């Protein structure tokens, strides 16, 4: 009954820890594709 | 082989028919009489809902069975359920000191996830 | 008896289970402290 | 709540630096009849109620109290070579068939015994692939993470 309890727990928490590490992925992606956009701008002023 | 209700092992076995669970007769007919349902699923059951050879070998030095038989009964079953009162009042307060072990604990966890993404976040901002 | 002890189990493991939260937790915020001290500095 | 156990390969310092924490957290919030009297009471006090053993005291030429005594003697006397009696005419035979039963009923409890083993097994079975897969997520997020931070650096 401790397995049991322990697997019924842990499969709901394993989702939020994904789903926290997923929306801290798309904030992190967003820095990556603003700061390309200005060194991209730098060979536009060239 | 054993009685659902005393851990006995019975020598007249009657069956419930609500949950197949064996149980010596005079104990599964006090049950009824007492409040009328199943001990083990608390469902609807009556005497005429139950449905109906062990040897021990007596001791070759079978006075005893008046005198030290008897007496060691009712020794081992005073002192065991003593023991087993012992044994419930020390759980229950390890009960409450595993529960306030766990408020404890998720109180920590609930200050920590404030801390670390917070301190991710000032490392997102600290680029710009 | 046996009903506490179900809950008594269920307890102790879960509070070793998140006690291991924390172990993790700590680490990562320590490291997160460090990194952006030597990177402010700078 | 999500603690990986499998997957975390957590140290005995780990633990004593986490159970102070929990530690300084718990500092801050801080039916019978008169049956039962009698059992209550003889093993609280451990006393045993004295049973009579005068039956094994008595002595010859004493008096018409102690005469009741020796003729009880009598009576147990004449009950225990009955009741020897009838445990030589059954024979060993029966504490033979007694042990037969005992063996029987030993057995079912090792059946329970592996039942119990092999659903423990399954449900830490079901798990170690649930942490497996949380570990790879876990260190994509990780390497995913380890490059913004350098990339952003290298922007700037």
């Amino acid at each position: 009954s401790t397995l049991c309890h322990h697997s019924l727990p842990a499969l709901i928490e394993g989702q939020r820890k994904y789903y926290a590490d997923y929306y801290a992925y798309r904030q992190e992606i967003r820095s990556l594709e603003g700061r390309r956009k200005r060194l991209q701008a730098m060979l536009n002023s060239s | 082989m054993l009685c659902a209700i005393s851990g006995k092992v019975p020598r007249r076995p009657v069956l419930s028919p609500k949950s197949r669970t064996i149980f010596e007769k005079s104990l599964l007919e006090q049950y009824v009489k007492d409040t009328g349902n199943d001990p083990i699923t608390n469902e609807p059951l009556s005497i005429e809902e139950i449905v109906e050879s062990a040897q021990q070998a007596s001791l070759t030095e079978s006075i005893p069975n008046l005198l030290t038989s008897l007496q060691n009964e009712w020794d081992a079953i005073m002192l065991e359920n003593f023991k087993l009162r012992s044994t419930l009042d020390s759980l229950t307060k390890k009960l409450s000191t595993v529960m306030y072990e766990r408020d404890a604990a998720k109180l920590v966890a609930a200050q920590l996830l404030m801390e670390k993404n917070e301190d991710s976040k000032d490392l997102p901002k600290s680029s710009q | 008896l046996d009903s506490l002890t179900k809950k008594l189990s269920t307890v102790m493991y879960e509070r070793d289970a998140a006690k291991l939260v924390a172990a993790q937790l700590l680490m990562e915020k320590n490291e997160d402290s460090k990194d952006l001290p030597k990177s402010s500095q700078q | 709540m999500d603690g990986l156990s499998f997957v975390d390969k957590i140290p005995d310092g780990y633990k004593n630096e986490i159970d102070q924490l929990v530690k300084k957290e718990f500092a801050n919030i801080k039916a019978d009849n008169s049956v039962s009297t009698l059992t209550n009471a003889l093993y609280t006090e451990y006393l045993k109620q004295r049973n009579n053993k005068k039956r094994r005291t008595p002595d010859f030429n004493d008096d018409d109290d102690t005469l009741f005594l020796e003729e009880y003697r009598r009576k147990y006397p004449r009950i225990d070579t009955s009741r020897y009696i009838p445990n030589e005419s059954s024979e060993v035979s029966l504490l033979g068939i007694v042990d037969s039963y005992l063996k029987h009923q030993e057995i079912v409890l090792d059946t329970l015994l592996p039942q119990t083993v092999s659903n423990q097994w399954r449900i830490n079975n079901d798990y170690i692939r649930q942490t497996c897969t949380i570990v790879e997520e876990m260190n994509i997020q990780q390497r995913k993470q380890i490059n913004d931070l350098e990339i952003y650096r290298k922007r700037l």
